């Protein structure tokens, strides 16, 4: 009924692979997606359905699962990635975000 | 999840199911034997008339058996809770524009909810001349998830992954690939399909959905949890497109009620239709890759459904409008198909009847063994000597069919069903060279025609000629000729008002 | 291509008064995609609201939503409306109203073309 983004705090250089790990309570019958929103615009859709990746992102977001653990990497910390991205459980009647995980510059 | 099942005691219903098909077999056996140590040329009446009460108290059987399943499913009551999704397949390959587009507006017209159907239709295209199914697809909906795909290859030789998410993320899903038959497309939607749903209903480029079918399906198949497949009522959309076309129509409507009401009745659906058809994913998933690899049928794909353990059922509330040949010898080469799947599959179910009721086995022996008998009768009968022997032999069979068209007639409420007659006519000429060819199979069809009228010939004129043999100046021949012409009179009287009453319901 | 979502209504009012946000579509239908209102927090990250898919009935809320906050659409207006009653200090927010597909199995496809929020601000 709850979900827990690991990290909730990251601070890599340019071109570092970065993982963000999100861990939900149950996945029975629900998709799980990754946004990305910068500071004082709307968010982002990255990759849809846990590993399927949207029309128009960088092939540099890579999404996975491993059970209840749902995986986002980045290979390459390119200058125009680093904002809050945001972990979501999609179903029906019930629909829960992720909290924190915003990357920073180090 | 699903598995497949057995009974709880597996050996004792086999051998009692084994032992009743047996038995079945040597009665049947004994008494055609006994009837000729009984009787010979002496009593024709006598030697047909059991026979024909045996297959009227069969009918009477399987009326009794579809009328109590109808008026069951009429009074049970179930409010659908549209909390089950279902996708529409449907297969292209070189449609008619106008036919499909009526397809596709009778999908999108369901009376079921929009956000619980799926449509995907795959296309045995990969060239250019195939864009047309593709844009038509694309300007009928227009307004939902619409995704289209190209491909360059079918599934068994990356366009997978892209096809996947396709079919699996958006609503309306068209995917066009390399020609594979109509096997191919659907064990591509199938595959395609994988988990999103749970309940997969199969169509075809050619079919008028009704808007209440669906729903029935859905609330038929959510009564039970044992329920695999469902099927539904199929109509012919030009029911006077020729003479063939409403004789199909009759026989569609006579099959479909009785045999699959009076097998609902039982769980034991023999066959479901491939227009209109529903499934359950999960039971389909694990028959899907066992079923493309047999050495695309909707009696090949029912029978696996039988042998998974799961029972079949048939709603008459749930209506289609599906089309029928129209120019000979190809509705000819259409039951030729159809007896071939029916005898591979025969050899099928003949493993597994004791997963199902004892009307499985009855069933299926009666039709396995009768057509055999019925043709011995008629070869001993012509061949005899006698013209009263194969004039009263026609008399009888007509007059079984005349009894048929009128049980017909009073169990459907309409007197169209008395012009069914000429199925016995249809099917004495066609059809049983068309299943023996069949039958040894495992322009062409045009032989077994051949063949079977010259041995009619033949058989009349030994019969015309042994009759002849014997002076008719006795006095022992008078009677025989006076009978002989007044059933002559009233075959004939009867054929002039079966075709003028064919011809009044047609013309006007 | 030029699907976009534009929604207003948000602004200062009395706490325990009633608010009316309304989000219109242009590109697209409302009848054939799911329409949400997700709310961020100063400071906090994003909240579900509310659901609604036109054209079935199927509304959905969360739990501190439920009771106090209703949701429709109207398909000759194309528009997303959700009417806020009673609100609470803890109301306010940026309000957003983004479009999706529909869910069917373990697929859904996200919450694609979010659209610019509104400040809604329930103080005195």
């Amino acid at each position: 009924i709850q979900m827990t983004q690991s990290p909730s705090s990251l601070s890599a250089s340019v071109g570092d692979r970065v993982t963000i790990t999100c861990r939900a309570s149950q996945s029975v019958s629900s998709a799980v997606a990754w946004y990305q929103q910068k500071p004082g615009k709307a968010p982002k859709l990255l990759i849809y359905s846990a590993s399927s990746l949207y029309s128009g992102v960088p092939s540099r977001f890579s999404g996975s699962r491993s059970g209840t653990d749902f995986t986002l990497t980045i290979s390459s910390l390119q200058p125009e990635d680093f904002a809050t991205y945001y972990c979501q459980q999609s179903s029906s009647s019930l629909i829960t975000f992720g909290q924190g995980t915003k990357v920073e510059i180090k | 999840i699903p598995k497949d099942l057995e009974p709880k005691h597996p050996t004792l219903w086999r051998i009692i199911y084994y032992s009743f098909g047996v038995v079945l077999l040597a009665t049947i056996t004994a008494a055609y034997v006994a009837e000729f140590q009984v009787l010979k040329h002496e009593a024709i009446l006598f030697s047909l008339g059991l026979y024909g009460l045996a297959m009227l108290l069969h009918l009477m059987m399987q009326s009794l058996f579809a009328f109590l399943e109808i008026r069951r499913v009429n009074k049970s009551e179930l409010p659908c809770s549209f909390k089950k999704t279902v996708a529409l397949t449907i297969a292209g390959y070189q449609e008619n524009p106008e036919y499909l587009i009526k397809c596709l507006e009778s999908c999108k017209y369901v009376k079921y909810p929009k956000d619980k159907l799926k449509i995907i239709l795959v296309i045995d295209g990969n060239t250019e001349d195939d864009a047309y199914m593709m844009e038509m697809f694309k300007d009928v909906f227009h307004g939902e998830d619409v995704g289209t795909y190209v491909w360059k290859g079918n599934y068994h030789t990356e366009g997978i992954n892209m096809v996947e998410e396709l079919v699996r993320n958006k609503r309306c899903v068209c995917i066009m690939q390399q020609w594979g038959g109509k096997r191919e497309v659907m064990y591509t939607a199938f595959q395609a399909i994988g988990t999103s749903v749970d309940y997969v209903q199969v169509c075809d480029s050619d079919t008028k959905l009704d808007e209440l079918a669906t729903v029935e399906m859905v609330k038929v198949l959510e009564s039970n949890d044992m329920y695999g497949a469902v099927g539904g009522d199929v109509r012919i959309l030009n029911p006077y497109d020729s003479f063939i076309s409403f004789m199909s129509s009759l026989r569609y409507w006579m099959a479909f009620n009785v045999e699959r009401a009076c097998q609902s009745y039982f769980d034991c659906v023999s066959c479901i239709s491939g227009p209109l058809g529903m499934y359950r994913n999960n039971i389909l998933q694990v028959f899907l890759e066992a079923w493309y690899r047999q050495k695309g049928d909707d009696r090949h794909l029912t029978n696996r459904v039988l042998s998974m353990g799961y029972r079949t059922k048939y709603t008459h509330k749930s209506r289609a409008f599906s089309e029928t040949p129209s120019l000979y010898l190809r509705w000819l080469n259409q039951q030729t198909r159809w007896t071939k799947s029916y005898f591979r599959e025969w050899l099928y179910n003949a493993q597994w009847w004791h997963k199902h009721h004892i009307w499985m086995t009855y069933e299926s022996v009666v039709s396995f063994i009768f057509p055999f008998f019925i043709t011995a009768t008629v070869i001993r009968l012509i061949y005899a000597g006698t013209i009263w022997n194969v004039v009263w032999l026609l008399l009888c069979i007509q007059i079984m069919s005349l009894f048929k068209s009128i049980y017909a007639c009073w169990l459907r409420g309409n007197f169209i069903m008395l012009l069914m007659s000429l199925y016995s006519m249809l099917y004495m000429t066609g059809l049983l060279p068309s299943k023996y060819f069949a039958l040894l199979t495992l322009y062409m069809p045009i032989l077994p025609l051949s063949i079977w009228a010259a041995v009619l010939c033949g058989g009349v004129g030994y019969s015309i000629y042994m009759d002849c043999q014997n002076d008719w100046s006795t006095p022992e021949k008078q009677k025989e000729m006076y009978h002989l012409l007044y059933g002559c009179v009233g075959y004939v009287m009867y054929w002039v008002i079966m075709a003028v009453m064919y011809w009044v319901w047609v013309k006007r | 291509s030029e699907v976009q979502l534009v929604e207003s209504g948000g602004g200062l009012v009395q706490p325990g008064g009633s608010l009316r946000l309304s989000c219109a579509a242009s590109g697209f239908n409302v009848s054939s995609y799911y329409i949400h209102w997700v709310r961020q927090a100063p400071g906090k990250g994003l909240e579900w609201v509310a659901s609604i898919s036109s054209s079935s009935g199927s509304t959905s809320y969360a739990d501190s939503v439920k009771g106090r906050f209703t949701i429709s659409a109207d398909t000759s207006k194309n528009t997303a409306y959700l009417q806020m009653n009673s609100l609470r200090a803890e109301d306010t927010a940026v309000y957003y109203c983004a479009r999706s597909g529909y869910y069917w199995g373990p697929y859904f496809g996200g919450f694609d073309y979010w659209g610019q929020g509104t400040l809604v601000t329930v103080s005195s």
